[PDB]
RNA sequence: AGCAGAGUGGCGCAGCGGAAGCGUGCUGGGCCCUCAACCCAGAGGUCGAUGGAUCGAAACCAUCCUCUGCUACCA
RNA sequence: GCGGCGCGCCUGCUACACCGGACCGCAGGCGUCCCACGGCGGGCUCAGCGAGGACGGAGACCUCCCGCGGAGCAGAAGGGC
RNA sequence: CGGAACGGCGUCGGCCGGUCCCGACA
RNA sequence: GCCUGCCCCUCGCCCGCCCCCCAAACUCCGAAGGGCCGCGCCGCCCCGCCGCUGGCCUGGGCGGGGCGGGCGAAUGCGGGCG
RNA sequence: AGUUCGGCCAUCCUACGGCGGAAACUCCUUAACUCGUUCCGAAUUAGGAAGAGAAGCGCCGUCAGGCCCCGCCAGUACUGCGAUCGGAGACGUCGUGGGAACACGGGGUGCCGAACU
């Protein structure tokens, strides 16, 4: 029951893979910025594929990493769009989980013709105090199996914090 | 037309006929390729006191 | 027509396999090496007979195919396909070359494939039950005529294809120190995680 | 669903463990080779590096020369000793860094000149008596007969940043009288045009800590108590911050000599490794439990 | 050979060992070197500057020059019937100290130590010359339990 | 010997990393006073087999079978 | 002769564990490309498993996790990292 | 008695078993 | 089984354990066999010299003087140079 | 005991399950500054001290994997040197010297200095 065993959201990543249009990607950046109050980053394409209509190095996506209150405030709005219903399978082996919503209108953004509907995938990463051991530059060592979040431990904390039904 | 391209037979015998000659003794002590600075210091050091042949 | 074969009887060249360097090798004639009831348990098929090789020679895939067909039919006709499991131990990995017809640019293009063998190397081995035990020696003698040089058929002390001799296998099976793995079996191996 | 194991016996057989201190994450070998290398024409004359290391609650400053099988520490100073010199709290702050750097330099320069008693180190290179945050080089200003002890900064896995605590400790050592090569770019007050002495002095003499302490007192008193509970306990005021450091820099200069601090060695409970028969006893019994089922 | 570039036939020579890839242990730079010292040259593949040729691998030599970042070594190459001293400049990584004279150096000191006692306690001096094994000696050995051994019958 | 191309509906001949395609035969349906044309449907394929190669191959690649064109240095 | 170019050079092999070894021997390259694909400092981790997350599948993006290099480093090949 | 795979109740010498005074339908 | 149902069986596909036979241009291992080098001059104290080296009184070279010493594998054989 | 800098760089590694912290180390705790982020106080930089053994860490376990050592493998496989040795050859012997490897069986599972508390 150590306070250091408490599970907290590490962060929320909201990615919008529009494709090779370019025009839509800037508009998605604007939608992301209004939700998070921080500049989004653009992700280049690794290879080129005609089926996706993308050439290598074309900016093809937009993402933001939000931590703190802004993280769970945004996550709650996304969960409301799915009526607090989660797939159960959505929990990863490492204890993270994701939503994925179609449309930006539901998150409370106001529809405008300049930015058309842009769905995004919400990924929530679940941490605990002491996971810095794997991310520090000096003396980086892997977290212990005990302190790593089991998939079951993730489901239990999200059911307490968000009342979700699987 | 075609003749032998290469042979090594007898070449070792020819080498050992009077050979396996060691490489001088001056070569083992020569100052070729030595550090230009160390050699300057040696000259200055041996140019003072009994070693000095400066007159 | 595949040449006389006295041309490629001895291992006179360093092993030349099919590789990135050796391309266009004609496919080996023998593709079926496990024949008979190749799925029978280790406790079935107790006796073994081995055709050994008395020479360090190269046998051709054509020869290896001709022998397996001859040996399989005799023991299947005399007894049953179910009675025995015949393994052609040698596989054709060397790729023989032919210089088509002077000595300029003589490097030959692949003509086929041969199996490099040695002295005492089993070439054909049969695991058999009692119904076919007598017939196996005759069947491997039929195969001896398709193989170049002198070969010998001998009965094997080792149970089936395992390394346990029939005496070791019987004792271990009685004390439950033998774990079955299918065609073959191994010792109980007391090591590793206890769980 | 049926995965292939990444760590097979092959991966464990072909694996080459890195150097113990690189596996630990404590040592950057590429950086240390450069500091360690001396021309072979200079033979075994000792080369010295100034290691400055910041823990969560400490600033460890050491001058070490690398022998063949070990590293010999010529002189060490730790911020833990600053209370003796009059710095009660803020022992991991920029001001503490400078103090530990001055202590390291003064402790070493005295330790070099202990019995010479003629023209040696501490008398020859007294350093900046007043801790102004001005560029000072003990070397270059004057180096004849006796020369300034020369050391090179080892920052370890710490990032080199403007106003970094590792740079401040080096400034303290230079101010003690140690030749540490520096350019002042990564120092508060560097402008492409030229250094502003006051900006370095302000961080060296507290300032930003004191300003924050007074800002919290001015507005959030509850936060003020939480942020600076030890400072309030030690009765360290925000205006008085510069003065305590000024007295401490005199205290470190006057008596830099190390005084051994006593402690007691207590081992923890420490469990015992079992004997082979003890291991065999457990194994045979564990198998018997499986037999009993 | 139809191609003879600087690093030909060096596939297994200049390759690193099984688990010994990576940077050099810092002792290679730290080890002190003196003029006239015996040095064994073993090329390390990772470091590419100052690399001795594959011929110089495996050759003991003496340090003619101790210079910044580099040791000059005199090794004797037998070209035809003449052995020639070749002076090579090798960087620290591809040179190592040699124990060639260590047995002589050990013997010189041991010979003096016995001699020092011969000057003082126990004045007679033991022979201080290496003897090449010598032809055994006499001795009585108890046959007592001697196992009678017979050639064993052929199995196969 | 060795060299190139192909092998796909019954006949042809395309395709060529995501179907099998068009003509003919081949019936049917139109079309007219009837017939010829013509139009439009319907159907037709181990794509010569095999192995590889792929999420997937008629295709691409190896092996092989078959055809079909090219072939021997005066002294 | 025709046809090739071991006619200058390079990698692995032939080559028989120092070095040296022959062939119109084997499997291949070179005659260029880059003011950045260079120098240097900092930071970083690669290819991927596996599990997740609107469209989204074989396939693009985003996460953790474990990752001795299984990636990359202009082009042959072998080392090297 | 250049020479092979293969044959030989030619003749001496082995190796490993069975039937053997329980004398090898009575 | 039945509107259907993946409500389900059977091999392939993945994963593990085995197992037959391999490599001039594969190697974790690794011979025989070769290669290079050493096998006489030490140790001790003191003293000089250097644009060299360095926090230094540090070295590192190059010499000199004392103080004790001692020729320290086998075999054969005088070597070198123009 | 524990830290900082080291030496050789797995007997030191990896997985999992335990145990223990007085101090130390760490996690931790906040951005007024200083610096920082293809976005992000994640890292990093500054400033702390409300917490904590939960991890990292230090010990201990496991018929664990790997790694280390020693047997055995095996005088085997190969091979140096002699053979008017055998064999049609292929290859093999015999004198005379060297001598592996894979498995397999057992046992292990970091140590060394400088400073400091």
């Amino acid at each position: 029951e150590n306070p250091m065993r408490r599970i907290r959201i590490e962060k929320l990543v909201l990615n919008i893979c529009i494709g090779g249009e370019g025009d839509a990607l800037t508009k998605a950046a604007k939608v992301l910025q209004q939700l998070t109050d921080q500049e989004p980053t653009f992700s280049k394409s690794r290879l080129t594929i005609r089926g996706f209509g993308i050439r290598r190095g074309q900016k093809i996506s937009t993402h933001v990493t939000v931590r703190g209150e802004k993280a769970r405030e945004i996550i709650e709005r996304g969960l409301r769009v799915k009526n607090f219903e989660l797939p159960y399978s959505c929990f990863s082996t490492t204890g993270n989980f994701g939503f994925g919503i179609t449309e930006h209108i539901d998150l409370g953004i106001k529809y405008d013709p300049s930015m058309g509907i842009y769905g995004m995938d919400f990924y929530v990463v679940l941490s605990r105090p002491g996971f810095r051991v794997n991310k520090r530059r000096a003396q980086q060592q892997h977290v212990g199996a005990s302190h790593k979040i089991t998939p079951d431990e993730a489901r239990a904390w999200v059911e307490r914090e968000f009342e979700v039904v699987y | 037309a075609k003749l032998k391209n290469h042979t090594s037979k007898n070449q070792n015998r020819k080498d050992h006929r009077n050979g396996i000659k060691k490489p001088k003794k001056s070569a083992y002590t020569s100052h070729k390729g030595m550090c230009p600075k160390y050699l300057r210091n040696l000259r200055r050091s041996r140019a003072n006191d009994p070693r000095q042949s400066l007159r | 027509g595949r040449r006389p074969a006295r041309c490629y009887r001895y291992q006179k060249n360093k092993p030349y396999p099919k590789s990135r360097f050796c391309r266009g090798v004609p496919d080996p004639k023998i593709r079926y090496f496990d024949l008979g009831n190749r799925r029978a348990k280790v406790n079935d098929f107790p006796y073994c007979f081995h055709l050994l090789s008395g020479e360090k020679e190269q046998v051709s895939s054509e020869a290896l195919e001709a022998c397996r067909i001859a040996c399989n039919k005799y023991i299947a006709k005399k007894a049953g396909k179910d009675s025995f499991h015949l393994r052609i131990r040698v596989h054709p990995f060397h790729v023989i070359r032919i210089n088509k017809m002077g000595m300029r640019g003589a490097w030959g293009k692949p003509q086929g494939t041969v199996a490099r063998v040695s002295i005492g190397q089993p070439l054909l081995s049969v695991r058999c039950r009692a119904s076919a035990k007598d017939y196996v020696k005759d069947a491997l003698r039929r195969a001896k005529f398709k193989i170049p040089g002198r070969q010998a058929i001998v009965e094997s002390r080792n149970w089936g294809f395992t390394e346990f001799t029939k005496e070791e296998y019987e004792d271990l099976r009685e004390r439950g120190e033998l774990q079955y793995d299918g065609n073959n079996a191994h010792r109980i191996s007391r090591k590793g995680p206890l769980n | 669903g049926w995965v292939k194991v990444q760590k097979t016996r092959s991966y464990f057989k072909r694996f080459q463990v890195q150097f113990r201190r690189r596996r630990e994450g404590k040592t950057d070998y590429q950086a240390r080779k450069a500091l360690i290398i001396q021309d072979k024409n200079k033979y075994a004359t000792p080369r010295y590096r100034f290691v400055v290391r910041r823990t969560n609650k400490d600033i460890i400053c050491q001058v070490t020369a690398a022998e063949l099988t070990k590293d010999r520490v010529v002189c060490a100073a730790y911020s833990h000793e600053l209370p003796r010199y009059g710095i009660p709290v803020g022992l991991t702050n920029y001001a503490a860094a400078y103090a530990t750097g001055l202590l390291c330099g003064r402790r070493l320069l005295e330790k070099l000149s202990v019995g010479i008693k003629e023209n040696a180190l501490a008398q020859l290179y007294p350093g900046l008596d007043k801790a102004t945050g001005e560029e000072y080089h003990p070397d270059e200003n004057e180096n004849e007969e006796v020369h300034a002890f020369k050391a090179f900064l080892d920052i370890g896995l710490a990032r080199a940043s403007t106003g970094a605590r590792v740079f401040a400790a080096m400034k303290g050592a230079v101010d003690a009288g140690l030749n540490i090569p520096h350019s002042m770019k990564r120092f508060p007050g560097y402008s492409k045009d030229g250094f502003d002495s006051s900006a370095l002095r302000d961080r060296i003499m507290g300032k930003h800590v004191g300003d924050y302490m007074a800002e919290l007192k001015a507005e959030d008193e509850e936060t003020y108590r939480k942020r600076f509970s030890k400072y309030i306990a030690a009765k360290v005021e925000p205006l008085r911050l510069e003065a305590m450091y000024t007295k401490a820099h005199a205290a470190i200069r006057a008596n830099p000599q190390a005084v051994k601090a006593k402690f007691e060695i207590k081992k923890p409970v420490r469990q015992a490794r079992l004997t082979l028969k003890e291991r065999k006893e457990r194994i045979d019994a564990k198998k018997l439990e499986a037999l009993k089922q | 050979t139809h191609s003879q570039g600087y690093r030909c036939k060096t596939r297994y020579c200049f390759a690193r060992k099984f688990r010994r890839h990576g940077m050099a242990n810092l002792t290679t730079y730290n080890r002190v070197y003196k003029l006239g010292q015996y040095v064994n040259i073993k090329v390390n593949g990772a470091y590419h500057k100052g690399m001795p040729h594959r011929y110089y691998n495996g050759r003991t030599g003496t340090i003619f020059n101790i210079g910044p970042r580099a040791l000059g070594v005199q090794i004797q190459k037998r070209v035809r019937g003449r052995i020639m001293l070749k002076r090579i400049n090798v960087r620290l990584e591809h040179v190592h100290p040699s124990d060639c004279r260590k047995n002589h150096l050990e013997r010189v000191a041991a010979n003096d130590a016995a001699r020092r006692l011969a000057k003082e306690t126990g004045q007679p001096v033991p022979c201080l010359k290496r003897q090449n094994a010598l032809p055994r000696a006499a001795h009585v050995v108890s046959i007592a339990s001697a196992i009678d051994i017979t050639p064993l019958k052929y199995d196969g």
